[PDB]
């Protein structure tokens, strides 16, 4: 309820995976 | 999706949008706004609680704690300190709103005053360019002596009012106790002007006659004839014998109760005369006209000492004029709704008062020497203080019916008001004491008896009537 | 503009809301979406040109955004979140106390176990001597 | 009407009842209970956020309201502490009781074996 903004922490981790790595789904 | 409320400026967990604006709001706040005002807070359109679209995406998450906010009592400390700033910010806004409205009034005043300079200079330039485009080859000492006498003798009356003054509780019981009819012909009906001197009275009519009448003897005293057009104003002299009258034929004519002939004619105006006023000593008469000049003249010989335009280089209808009762200054009122105060010693504008929203049909000065009243077609009445040249108080009728006449009482305790109905104000309280509507048409004059013991009014209803308690 | 479109994932310059929507759309997105789909991108309601309304900012009276992070709503919110946590904690503590207190009340055999020992030992003290 | 939440024991502005037990809760607490425990807090049956049924439904001074929050918060925390203190006392009494029981079993075991000797003297 308080630190629910950790969803954006893994999005920042996701961005480091989406940049400098493999293809997104098709 | 991060959103913030247009009302509070904070984040909102429940954003909502009105159908009549693009702005977004926190739901509970805008609903309370709608519940009070029924309107959009920013576009001011009509708004209802069903005209809302819900921005039901994910709301704004919680802010992180401050390090001091990690404990419950320090959150309460933080909440208290936060609240003090919010309260003082709200207090700062209402202070700032007072300051802004104060400065705007001064700014508009300075701009208005600047437009007077522009207008005066623009006319001087037009006259200069017109000349190019068509170029072809003890009186003053007496008044101060008299005014200081007049204003000094007042000072005892200012300290104590007469003990015989009628009470407010008596004036609350005013009723119709005399009525007089047939003073003027029914083919051109209505009393156009009235003045009184005790039971003696002088009346004008549309029938071109001037009739002197006693409303206690129920009889005509004398009749005068010779005016080519309707009578607009009359003055009855303190000697009870001399009578003064003004006609739309641009001439002022002077009469005597003892005489069958014109005592004088004062050819001094180019246009219909609209109002006249009598100097406190009775030696001289002052007049105004549609020609925009004021002119100051001997009642007997018709010679004029001085004459100046109320608005040089322009034509503006002047609708009211009155001496200040010490006699050195007089007020003037015109269709531009400017009231100008003139010094007779310098023969120049002493003060100018933008005020009413419409033409000033009547002006009154108090014999206390400092209350002034002006009355207009816009249906307001305003009280003015000459000691600082400022307004005191305003009174009005919500129907905005024109006011045709005003009169203070002889002591300046009461102000009589006349328009579509008859009213009297006790001026120090500025409260309506009574209102009377017994006339079937517009009122054309208001006067008071001695010690406020009687009230006299006239109307277009073909009647002269007196009220007393 | 600071609103980000829920479909394209990029910042708007023409935000649009409709009564069956909830996520923001661009005007230049939704009109072609109406033409091909005719269908709400998120709720699959029917779309029509009279539903769309466009958002605006900076009108007269609009309050300045509080950026200082602290606010009365957010403090009352987190104080409420503290209270919810403490009551759910207290409830599970109260539940555990009730369970532990209950079984120890049932386990109060000490006086009756002692009488059985007295009965047993007094038998033993006779059994020890009848031999 | 006044409605009391079965979790908090306090009045609620938004009373809710659970069909899995018929007990009345504050909507916000029970949703947080479901979102953590997935169960009815009283009956321990499976419960979910769609199963809640809604029930029907001036200020004084800001320093005064803040002082009520202070005094009230100290009361809630006093309750939380005394529960932890009473819980450990319950656990200490319980472990002693089990120790009395297990020691009594040792005695009853010991004596019942010694009572066999009288049959073989």
């Amino acid at each position: 309820h308080e630190y629910g903004n950790v969803i954006k922490k893994v999005e920042e981790m996701k961005v480091r995976r989406e940049n400098e790595m493999l293809a997104l789904p098709t | 999706m991060s959103f913030v409320c247009g009302i509070s400026g904070e984040l909102t967990e429940d954003p909502v949008v009105s159908q009549v604006s693009g702005h977004i709001f926190d739901r509970r706040l805008i609903v309370k706004f709608i519940a009070e005002n029924g309107t959009d807070p920013i576009s001011h359109g009509e708004l209802s609680e069903d005209q809302l679209v819900s921005l039901k995406s994910g709301g704004t998450g919680s802010a992180p704690r401050n390090v001091s906010g990690t404990s419950i009592p320090s959150l309460l400390k933080m909440l208290q300190d936060e609240w003090d700033t919010v309260m003082l910010n709200s207090f700062s806004l209402r202070q700032q709103l007072q300051i802004a409205r104060q400065e705007l009034s001064h700014s508009l005043y300075q701009h208005d005053a600047a437009c007077r300079v522009i207008s005066r200079l623009s006319k001087e330039l037009t006259a200069a360019r017109e000349a190019l485009s068509t170029l072809k080859p003890a009186i003053l000492a007496k008044l101060e002596e008299k005014s200081k006498s007049l204003t000094a003798e007042r000072k005892q009356r200012g300290k104590n009012l007469p003990e015989g003054l009628a009470k407010t509780e008596e004036l609350a019981e005013l009723k119709q106790t005399a009525s007089h009819t047939g003073i003027h012909s029914t083919g051109t009906p209505g009393i156009t002007a009235l003045d009184i001197k005790g039971n003696l009275s002088l009346t004008g009519g549309i029938d071109k006659t001037v009739v002197l009448y006693d409303y206690e003897k129920e009889q005509v005293m004398q009749t005068f004839k010779g005016h080519n057009k309707k009578i607009n104003a009359v003055v009855l002299h303190p000697d009870n014998i001399t009578a003064i009258s003004a006609s739309a034929d641009s001439h002022i004519r002077v009469w005597s109760a003892t005489d069958s002939s014109s005592k004088a004619i004062i050819d001094v105006h180019q246009a219909p005369v609209t109002d006249i006023s009598l100097n406190a000593s009775g030696d001289y008469i002052l007049s105004a006209s549609d020609d925009s000049y004021w002119a100051f003249s001997d009642i007997r010989s018709g010679k004029s000492l001085c004459k100046v335009s109320v608005e040089p280089g322009s034509q503006i209808a002047v609708h009211s004029i009155e001496f200040h009762p010490d006699g050195l200054i007089f007020g003037t009122g015109a269709a531009d709704a400017v009231v100008k105060i003139w010094d007779l010693k310098n023969q120049t504008v002493a003060a100018a008062f933008p005020g009413h929203t419409a033409a000033v049909r009547s002006i009154a000065f108090s014999e206390n020497g400092y209350y002034l009243a002006t009355g207009s077609e816009d249906g307001e009445v305003k009280l003015w203080d000459l000691r600082k040249l400022k307004n005191l108080k305003t009174f009005a009728n919500e129907e905005k019916q024109p006011i045709n006449s005003l009169s203070f009482d002889m002591t300046g305790t009461f102000l009589g008001i006349g328009g579509q109905k008859v009213q009297v104000l006790h001026v120090k309280s500025w409260s309506e004491v009574v209102s009377l509507s017994d006339h079937s048409g517009p009122v054309t004059g208001v006067r008071f008896g001695e010690n406020a013991r009687s009230l006299v009014t006239c109307s277009l209803d073909k009647s002269l009537r007196v009220f007393s308690f």
